[PDB]
């Protein structure tokens, strides 16, 4: 509709939007407001969603001659894309539907999958010998073969396609998903897939906050019906989504309530309390999970290098101790929060790894919970059942916050900065103490190096602690008051945790550093003069200092104090020594576990045990081990081969 | 009553361990398992240990064959992985 006047019309609102693009040459496309062009020209901003197909064209010829005329006129007319990057609204994936078809539309999420740089040709010129040879049959990426029955000027049916004619453009196909922050309270993945084109392909990687704005096409993929069988938006122009969006936001009334809570005396006390306030007990637990909630600052350095930033928490123990109900409570109570299972349940499940798609086979990157959750918590059930993809990533994506896929015509790397409140079962159906914890846990002894805090809910049978929870149990049923209900509301505390992570970030003190110091060189020396003459034990690792200084900077976050205090500093030591008592001390003395097993013991032995009728006997006269020591010790050695 | 009845009707175990949730009991199974998982251990251990008889031990050398905690490459010798 009235085409050659809209290009009038275009051409009048274009001055200053393009007068930077006239100096700017080899910028190919053009960002245009589209509250700018409605203050200029409602009407002409109104055709822009009634019928995107004539006014992207129309307005992509106008602003080109607005180019050409003034000077600066570049010499080979480039093609300048009409970008409308602003829109009067912005729409959801879950909200979009079969109504916003061929509607200039702005919807959010996230994107989990995106293939290749895959090239497509725009002007299909097919060659016919006979006839027809600069004939164009306009094709889309999306959709299917284009093949005519028949060449109208001479009536051959010798038809092929001639590419070294064909203009070939450049195209990708992602996923838009709902995002796991805010719109998952629908507790519906919903996707959307799009294509992206010149100036659009590479612009986003998989599992980052985008804001697309395109025009929402359609492709008769399948001939069982004349109706269209799947929708797909042609993105016009894409954007990261602002922080404010993309974050949660607190009024300003509760900005004064927050900054009152933090004034409130035991305020370290009263959000332990509100962690999971139905399960009784594991206040060292729930302290532990509420140092993960308010993370530590992440600072990077001028050298390159960044600093951690998370602690990662893991809850080892018996069946029947409510460590899965602890990643419940937290799972909504956290602000970015993507409660899953251990089990990889898809390609993707954990970890983001590369699965062909099965509109045209190519293999797309899809994101996993610990890409999706960037910049926020992930709590993974049953840690201890994972495939063997999973496991090799995650020791990169627990210290390095990436993940680097290179395979099957991939090759990115993404941004894991998630907290993984991670739990797992012992593969022996319940935890011994006279063992260590890579023994009886499947997780691999390196893997445990990453985790920061590791608590063991182990079940003791004890008249003490069994009475408060049986009857604490009783009162959840019962529906007592107290018993169910947190000191701090589960809305104004999920707020509160936003609140610390974004506003209040501590440093460290004088005074915090002189107990931070104090502490580490106390435990040296702890047990290393306890294995003499061989692989003397390590109480504490520089590793677990990086760690200390995290949590001291949590308690002080959780505080909402922009300083780390000596209180704080010393609450994180208690924790710390409390998981001592878990692992690396209280068993088999200190440095238990470590990166592998305390060494003190099982080390030394190793090198002194390193037609074998003969070996059996030797080592038994050499008193080195008991006849059931040193039958368990060539079991293990078996399995590796010696 | 009818829990108390149940676990007696059942015979779950000696002490009344909760076997239906690992399908092995702390005293009569996971204590043999655990001390059981040329062929140095597979004889001796079997003998110096007193681990249990000579058919109880063979079923369960023959289940650690499929769980994974026995390998055998040969069929004249035996070792325990
Ligand atoms: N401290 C506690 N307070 C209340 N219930 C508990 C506590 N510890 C364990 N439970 C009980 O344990 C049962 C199973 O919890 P669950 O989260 O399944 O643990 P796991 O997944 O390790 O088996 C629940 O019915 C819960 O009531």
């Amino acid at each position: 509709m009235d085409r050659e006047e809209m290009i009038a019309r275009f051409a009048k609102f274009l001055i200053n939007r393009l007068k930077d693009l006239l100096t700017v040459t080899p910028k190919r496309s053009l960002a245009i407001d589209w509250a700018h062009l409605n203050s200029f020209d409602p009407e002409l901003a109104d055709e822009l969603l009634n019928n995107p197909e004539e006014a992207i064209a129309s307005a992509e010829d106008a602003i080109q001659i607005v180019l050409r005329e003034p000077p600066l006129l570049v010499e080979r007319e480039f093609k300048v894309h009409a970008r409308f990057y602003n829109l009067p609204k912005t729409l959801l994936v879950k909200e979009l539907g079969s109504e916003h078809i061929n509607k200039l539309i702005q919807v959010e999420g996230i994107i989990t999958r995106v293939s290749e740089v895959k090239p497509f040709v725009e002007k299909a010129v097919f060659v016919c010998r006979d006839c027809g040879n600069e004939m164009v049959r306009l094709q889309r990426p999306y959709e299917n073969l284009v093949k005519p029955a028949k060449c109208d000027a001479c009536g051959s049916r010798n038809i092929e396609l001639d590419v070294d004619k064909s203009r070939f453009l450049n195209f990708q196909s992602f996923r838009l998903q709902d995002r796991p922050e805010s719109l998952k309270g629908g507790q519906m993945p919903r996707f959307v897939d799009a294509i992206l084109l010149d100036d659009l392909v590479d612009a986003a990687l998989p599992g980052d906050r985008v804001l697309v704005t395109g025009v929402l096409r359609v492709i008769l993929e399948q001939r069982e019906k004349r109706p269209i069988f799947k929708k797909i938006l042609e993105v016009n122009h894409i954007e990261q989504l602002s922080k404010e969006i993309e974050e949660l936001e607190i009024s300003p009334e509760d900005e004064q309530k927050i900054r009152e809570l933090a004034k409130r005396k035991d305020i370290v006390d009263a959000i332990v309390d509100s962690i999971a306030p139905a399960i009784w007990g594991h206040r060292i637990v729930k302290k532990g999970i509420a140092l993960a909630l308010f993370g530590g600052v992440q600072r990077t350095l001028p050298d390159g290098t960044k600093l951690r930033g998370e602690s990662h928490v893991l809850l080892v123990g018996d069946p029947g101790v409510a460590k899965s109900q602890l990643l419940r409570y937290v799972a909504n109570l956290a602000p970015r929060a993507i409660y899953t299972s251990g089990k990889s349940s898809s390609a993707a499940g954990l970890t983001a790894a590369a699965v062909r798609d099965e509109f045209t086979g190519s293999w797309v990157l899809e994101a996993g919970v610990l890409v999706l959750a960037d910049g926020g918590f992930a709590l993974i059930d049953e840690f201890d059942k994972m495939s063997d993809r999973d496991r090799s990533a995650i020791h990169e994506a627990l210290e390095q916050q990436t993940i680097s896929i290179s395979k099957a015509g991939i090759t990115a790397t993404l941004n894991s900065r998630t907290t993984v409140i991670a739990a797992a079962n012992p593969k022996f159906g319940r935890f011994n103490r006279h063992k260590s914890l890579p023994e009886q846990l499947d997780l691999p002894p390196t893997l445990l190096s990453r985790f920061d805090l590791i608590f063991l809910l182990l079940d003791e049978p004890d008249e003490k602690v069994d009475a408060s929870i049986a009857e604490h149990i009783l009162k959840v049923r019962r529906g007592e008051a107290e018993a169910v209900t947190p000191k701090i509301p589960y809305d104004l505390l999920k707020k509160y945790i936003a609140y610390a992570r974004k506003n209040v970030h501590p440093v460290l003190s004088r005074e915090a550093m002189e107990e931070i110091k104090r502490y580490y060189v106390k435990m040296r020396k702890g047990l290393r003069r306890g294995d003499e003459d061989g692989v003397q034990p390590i109480p504490i690792t520089a590793r677990q200092l990086e760690a200390l200084i995290r949590l001291s900077e949590a308690h002080a976050r959780m505080r909402l104090s922009e300083t780390v205090t000596r209180e704080d500093a010393r609450a994180a030591i208690e924790i710390i020594e409390a998981m001592m008592k878990t692992i690396a001390v209280d068993e088999e003395g200190n440095l238990d576990v470590s990166i592998l097993e305390v060494g003190k013991s099982s080390k030394k032995i190793n090198k002194i045990e390193k037609p074998e009728e003969k070996v059996i006997e030797a080592a038994k006269q050499a008193g080195i081990g008991t006849k059931a020591d040193i039958e368990k010790l060539l079991n293990e050695l078996k399995s590796d081969g010696r | 009553e009818i829990i108390e009845a149940m676990m007696k009707t059942i015979a779950v175990d000696e002490e009344g361990n909760l076997d239906v949730s690992i399908l092995e009991v702390g005293k009569s199974s996971k204590k043999i398992n655990k001390i059981e998982k040329p062929e140095e251990k597979v004889i001796e251990a079997a003998k110096q240990a007193g681990i249990g008889t000579k058919a109880d031990i063979e079923k369960l050398l023959n289940e650690l064959k499929s769980d994974g905690r026995v390998y055998e490459p040969r069929a004249g010798f035996y070792r325990v992985i």
